[PDB]
């Protein structure tokens, strides 16, 4: 049904927006051993600060030494910044605007279509971010922020499939 | 898609 | 042969490869 696709594409993309969300926001990517606070314990190490675990002292976190070779100094500044999982966010923000005024300001009918760009490119968007950051950290296990921003990709990939679907139906329904 | 929509409004 | 963080990318690159091609092979009208 319409109603129903269209339900489930808006809390697709509340959830995908949520879930990049708290990825890019919380701190347990990697679980790797390093050094809680310096001027070697088990980490939470996330994408911005790196708190420490099991250690004589917990629970503290100092901002990662980013820039502790122009060609490995690029891969540094994009892995510094994360412009990559926040320019996922940001598109997938602007999706979820596209969705909502689908139903208002309705009969535009290029509006679905813009929603499902936005949600196809922020998962492209978070594809690359998670090669960048895998290549940066060139035993290492991976903790559940990081499978919560794959989830978002698949999520996200998801609810433009349906975006576009819908957008086709409506010009199928037009033309008849 | 934009030029073929641009073009179909002749 | 290959890591855990190839393979797990090549999944991701499958979906959006595929996803990629539906969307640009049938979303505008015109080729209907």
């Amino acid at each position: 049904d319409r109603g129903v696709q269209m339900l489930l594409t808006t809390v697709g993309a509340f959830a995908a927006f949520s879930l990049m969300t708290i990825a890019v926001g919380t701190d347990y990517w990697l679980y790797s051993r390093g050094v809680c606070k310096t001027k070697e314990v088990m980490t939470h190490s996330g994408l911005w600060r790196t708190c420490c675990l099991e250690g004589n002292f917990k629970g503290l976190c100092k901002q990662i030494d980013h820039f502790p070779d122009t060609a490995e100094y690029f891969l540094r500044a994009v892995r510094a910044s994360s412009i990559f999982p926040i320019l996922s966010v940001i598109l997938l923000f602007m999706g979820g605007l596209c969705i909502a005024a689908s139903e208002f300001y309705k009969t535009r009918h290029n509006i679905i279509l813009s929603a499902g760009i936005f949600f196809v490119s922020a998962g492209l968007s978070n594809i690359i971010g998670i090669i960048v950051y895998i290549s940066a950290n060139a035993s290492y296990s991976y903790g559940w922020s990081f499978y919560f921003g794959a989830l978002s990709f698949i999520i996200a990939e998801m609810v433009g499939v349906l975006a576009v679907h819908m957008f086709i139906d409506r010009h199928k329904q037009l033309r008849a | 898609f934009c030029y073929k929509s641009r073009a179909e409004a002749k | 042969p290959l890591a855990y963080e190839i393979w797990m990318c090549i999944v991701f690159a499958y979906i959006g490869v595929s996803v990629v091609l539906f969307l640009v092979s049938r979303f505008s009208p015109y080729e209907w």
